[PDB]
């Protein structure tokens, strides 16, 4: 909206590898991570000055 | 084959099994081969159930090229590795293959390259323990556990103990060359008679608490 500062996009990375099965073995677990991506808004300006004789 | 006798009570358990239920930690692994062991690997063992195995690398990666798929966190363990991995157990997990033609012959040996359940810690585990000396020994509640390694020198292993055989010693009496399982305790109390290298009486199975 020309006054906002940043635009943000989310990314999620899952995680987890299988393990061989065992009745009394430890249960492996899956998980995930999340990062956010910011792009800054740049405002440029340009002007003019005009005179009567010009 | 069947009961040739009658005792006043049943045995508390069989080696490799769990008697007490509580906090436990176990991991899977592949049996590898003492032949594949790069170094001399003196101690020799038949992948018996009640033996303490050692880590010997990983087999997570699959394939033969540069792009390899890590399918699973797979541990590749050996019977007497110095890096203690866990005591093999839970015989009901596995399939009986027999012994030398007789497909129904009794066998407590896991074939090479098979998968086993190695208890890293357990409230109660039945383990075969051995004698670290040629004299009679008494194991009580406050007794420690040390397993034979793969590279136990011939001078130290005078009795010719198996590869991963758990011994069972008293504070400050660990048979030489033997490596200790940390925080391992002999829960039930037993007596091992005097033994020699030729006799090597199989020490009676014992309840043990690990970590």
């Amino acid at each position: 909206s020309w006054e906002d500062q940043e635009i943000v996009q989310g990314i999620v990375e899952p995680a987890g590898t299988a393990v061989e099965y065992g009745d009394h073995t430890n249960i492996p677990l899956t998980s995930w991570n999340a990062n956010f991506e910011r792009r800054t808004i740049v405002r440029g300006e340009l002007g003019m000055m005009v005179g009567t004789l010009e | 084959m069947f009961q040739k006798q009658v005792y006043r009570q049943y045995t508390p358990g069989f080696p490799g099994d769990l008697i007490e239920d509580g906090p436990k930690r176990a991991r899977p692994g592949r049996i590898m081969s003492l032949s594949a062991v790069n170094p001399a690997a003196t101690a020799t063992g038949p992948n018996r159930i009640s033996r303490a195995f050692g880590y010997a690398g990983d087999v997570s990666a699959l394939g033969e090229g540069q792009p390899k798929t890590i399918a699973a966190r797979a541990s590749e363990v050996v019977i007497g590795g110095a890096n203690f991995f866990g005591v093999l157990g839970h015989p009901k997990h596995y399939a009986l293959f027999g012994s030398a033609g007789d497909s129904l012959a009794p066998s407590y040996d896991l074939p090479d390259g098979a998968e086993g359940e190695f208890f890293d810690m357990a409230t109660g585990l039945v383990v075969e323990i051995f004698n670290g000396a040629a004299t009679a020994l008494d194991l009580d509640y406050g007794d420690l556990v040390a397993y034979v390694p793969n590279n136990l020198p011939t001078a130290d292993n005078a009795l010719g103990l198996p590869a991963g055989a758990l011994v069972g010693f008293k504070a400050g009496s660990m048979p030489t060359g033997l490596v200790q399982i940390p925080n391992a305790r002999i829960v039930n109390a037993i007596s091992l008679p005097a033994q020699s290298a030729g006799n090597l009486v199989a020490g009676v199975t014992i309840v043990q608490l690990t970590q």
